[PDB]
């Protein structure tokens, strides 16, 4: 029981997060009511005082006499399940006869798809996403032919054992997911869950993932975020002997059923390594055009 | 009556009389976790005034020639009074912060700081200058502390972002001729309920002078920038000894 | 159908029209989400909102 | 709220942060010209938005020896934009006016100007000195367009008659330790009811130093004064070829 | 006849001369009446703004 | 069904009746019209129309 004043009337413990702000429905853009002239002393639309941190709220009617008109404009392209679910590539994995690389007839990915810019870029424009998706796999020769050839594709979580071989006793996948599939076939297509231990994937993680110094040789650890890293693909042809045929796969992400928070300015200079922001000092380039001078065109 | 106020929080009270008004991040107030989205079983412990506070950390002088600098939260208190204690001597952590900028000048000086706070703000390297090499940041340069660090590339925020969107968070401006202050508060975020203090920053501050700072010969040259923050709603689980790292 | 609550917008405050054809509902198509929308929460995150005709600093 | 100011008229804008209110001649705002007091038959034509905006015109310099110009109405505009060209197509024409001028210094410079508009502002020569010669002032004193003309005699507003009585006119002042600008709203004036807006020029725009401008070495020198100007219920009938006189 | 919005709501063509002030009768010089001191702040006559 | 107002034709004064099995109308399959015709529109653009018993021109 609870007696003394202070302990009766506190706020510790609200778990309400008071919001000030609320979503309306905004299916079309906004229309423009007719205005007219305004010849007044203590209105004052125009001045503004950016410092507060708000945008604008002067509009169109009130700088000018505008006419009314019935905006019937959609903004459904804007959403963000219209922005994300278009497939694009995340992978390319190779599968080389005589090759340094992948000579053995299988192949590990480490699940990241930071590898490729265009798609790279468009999730980074949030600090949090929570997806499905669907993910496509196109293979075919390295000159886009089509050979008669069977593939397993298997998805390892951590702490699943991955392959070390063609013949890895772990293609007995019992309990992983694989897809066998010829390259004859139409791609093989799947569908994926949010599967991060965290309630969102996040681009961006500033913070270490263990204790202890944080010394030179464990620095490449800073902005690792585990919560992120579901896990490998791997991919083999399947028998017994070496495949006739170099091979290439390449993987397509489609985002489905998307939430994101934190939007943040997007990235200006171009990338060099896969999750990490590093930027090249002695190329540091405007982020977009210039000109002579600030009176001409 | 939007140019004057005061902060009063704990045993601390902060008045400014030049101020622009207070930005609310992202539109919502600080709150303590809920059952629902919490996952931890222990009892959490919340201190209130004891750690629930102003603490006035650090003072940069602003010069004509300055960069720009910042801090990362709750790394700038993670040694200090008792919030420090109690975030070393618990494994998980969760709070808001109200942060408030001060600079003061004249009505003859000039200048403007852009004051704001991004979330994961995670510092990247020039990758040897011709960019073959991946190097990564030193522990001092990712928790600064209550020093702070200073920005080496601000155009690009030192993390390949341009600064010039920055306003897409939670932000104000100290324009001298305006205001001598920023109120900014900042509600918990992350992607979990609580989080380490100690291997996770949840967000940034950032002060750059966007337009330099400026005066005639005579006029008063020293024009500190002094940094006071609250945090707001703690709350701490998982005790057992006290670690720093 | 009678499905799982799989979805990675399961208890989403805006709701979605979608097809499927099995037990987990993640597998289901994106379909058309709502059109609301909450400019002011980045745009506008003031303590004390202004008006348009005032002088925001008074 | 009396200090601050906003005009939107057209496409136009103008905002001012250091009023003295609003001065609305005679105490009447501009109005069409009704049924019963029109005499001309044909349906007038009244373009709006096109013509009834802001134009800013002319800019003089303030000098410590000024004596202080003059504009006519609706001559300063009989070659701008479409309200021009309407001027021109048509043989009648009637309006009122919005006039904004402009002057900003610091809060160390003084001086007080005399804005005021007086209606059919006949000019006068100085009749050869000794007042035996009748002359008469030629086309570009009396109808100077855009560029106004300078006072060659302030005190007797170049008419015989005393600047010390203009104020019976509408009229406000632009002292600078108060205000940066003079806004004049003035109803079509004429013993017709339209007119001809190349032969007649309703009334003359002063703007007159009555206290000099000082400040002392240093401060910005150059003072400019800005003419900014906005017909209000612009009406043209008789339409033929446009012609310029 | 008239559909768009802007033209509907136009104030173009209004001929009544609104008019700020208004004669009164005045047949007499204006009286005097009985004031007071005053010792006061926020009331201030004696201050203008020419 | 429901799909997004996505044809070229939403908002014709002929109503079309088609198929779609996607979220998008403009999927649609063509259907059939609606046999409405004006010849007059361009055969007979007259202000003052004239019979066919009477001489056009009088
Ligand atoms: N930010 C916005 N973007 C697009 N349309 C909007 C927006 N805000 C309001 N609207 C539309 O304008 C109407 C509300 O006008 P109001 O009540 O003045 O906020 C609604 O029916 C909306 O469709
Ligand atoms: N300008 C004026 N000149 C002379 N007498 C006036 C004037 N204004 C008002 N009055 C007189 O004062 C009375 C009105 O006083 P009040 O109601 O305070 O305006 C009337 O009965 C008038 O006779
Ligand atoms: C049968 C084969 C199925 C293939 C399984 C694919 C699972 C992929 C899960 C999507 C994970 C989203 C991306 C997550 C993190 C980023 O790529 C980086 N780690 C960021 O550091
Ligand atoms: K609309
Ligand atoms: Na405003
Ligand atoms: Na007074």
């Amino acid at each position: 029981g609870d007696r003394v004043a202070d302990v009766i009337e506190s706020s510790i413990g609200d778990s309400v997060s008071r919001a000030l702000t609320h979503a309306l429905p905004a299916p079309t853009g906004q229309n423009t009511q007719v205005s007219s002239h305004r010849l007044d002393t203590g209105k004052v639309p125009a001045l503004q005082a950016a410092e507060i941190g708000a945008s604008s709220n002067a509009s169109d009617e009130s700088m000018i006499e505008t006419r009314c008109v019935l905006n019937s404009h959609s903004t459904a392209e804007t959403t963000l399940d219209s922005f994300f679910s278009r497939a694009g590539l995340v992978g390319e994995i190779d599968l080389p006869l005589k090759g340094t690389t992948n000579p053995n007839g299988y192949a590990n990915w480490d699940i990241d798809i930071t590898g490729y810019a265009q798609m790279r870029r468009k999730v980074e424009l949030f600090t949090y996403m929570r997806f499905d998706a669907e993910f496509t796999f196109v293979a075919c020769t390295p000159t886009g032919e089509v050979v008669p050839q069977l593939l397993q594709y298997m998805f390892v979580p951590p702490g699943a054992p991955k392959p070390d071989s063609r013949e890895s006793l772990a293609w007995q996948t019992a309990t992983n997911p694989s897809v066998f599939v010829k390259l004859s076939d139409p791609p093989a297509q799947v569908s994926v869950p949010f599967m991060s231990p965290a309630s969102a994937y996040q681009w961006f993680y500033d913070g270490y993932p263990t204790f202890g110094e944080h010394k030179q040789e464990k620095d490449l650890e800073y902005g690792a975020m585990p919560n992120n890293m579901m896990g490998t693909f791997s991919v083999r042809t399947v028998g017994t002997s070496k495949s006739k045929y170099p091979l290439v796969v390449r993987i397509y992400m489609r985002m489905k059923h998307v939430r994101a928070w934190i939007p943040r300015p997007m990235r200006n200079q171009n990338y060099l390594f896969k999750a990490n922001p590093n930027y090249a000092g002695n190329s540091i380039k405007p982020t977009g055009a210039s000109r002579t001078a600030i009176t001409t065109l | 009556s939007d140019r004057v106020a005061q902060l009063t929080i704990g045993n601390s009270t902060i008045t400014t009389q030049e101020a622009a008004n207070i930005i609310v991040g992202y539109g919502e107030w600080p709150s303590y976790c809920s059952d629902s989205d919490a996952t931890a079983v222990d009892k959490p412990t919340r201190p209130d005034v004891s750690v629930n506070r102003f603490y006035t950390l650090d003072t940069k002088l602003w010069e004509k020639s300055s960069k720009g600098w910042y801090w990362k939260f709750p790394d700038v208190l993670t040694e200090t009074g008792v919030f420090g204690q109690n975030a070393q001597f618990h494994y998980l952590y969760r709070s808001g912060f109200c942060i408030h900028v001060q600079c003061n000048a004249s009505k003859f000086h000039q200048g403007a700081l852009l004051v704001a706070v991004l979330p994961e703000y995670v510092i990247g390297t020039v990758a040897g200058g011709t960019g073959t090499e991946d190097t990564h940041p030193p522990y001092k340069q990712t928790q600064p502390g209550a020093d702070g660090f200073e920005l080496q590339h601000p155009y690009v925020l030192d993390a390949g972002i341009p600064i010039s969107q920055l306003t897409v968070c939670p932000h104000q401006w100290i324009n001298l001729r305006t205001n001598n202050c920023a109120t900014i508060i900042v509600p918990y975020i992350n992607a979990l309920p609580f989080d380490s203090a100690l291997n996770h920053c949840n967000f940034g501050l950032l002060v750059v002078p966007i337009s330099p700072l400026d005066y005639d010969q005579g006029a008063t040259p020293v024009i500190p920038i002094t940094i006071t923050l609250a945090p707001m709603c703690s709350e701490f689980a998982g005790l057992r000894q006290a670690v720093t790292q | 159908s009678h499905e799982n609550s799989n979805s990675a917008t399961e208890g989403s405050t805006i709701n979605y029209t979608t097809i499927n054809y099995y037990k987990d509902s993640y597998a289901a198509t994106a379909g058309k989400q709502s059109l609301k929308q909450d400019p002011d929460k980045f745009a506008n995150p003031v303590k004390d909102i202004f008006t348009e005709m005032a002088a925001p600093l008074k």
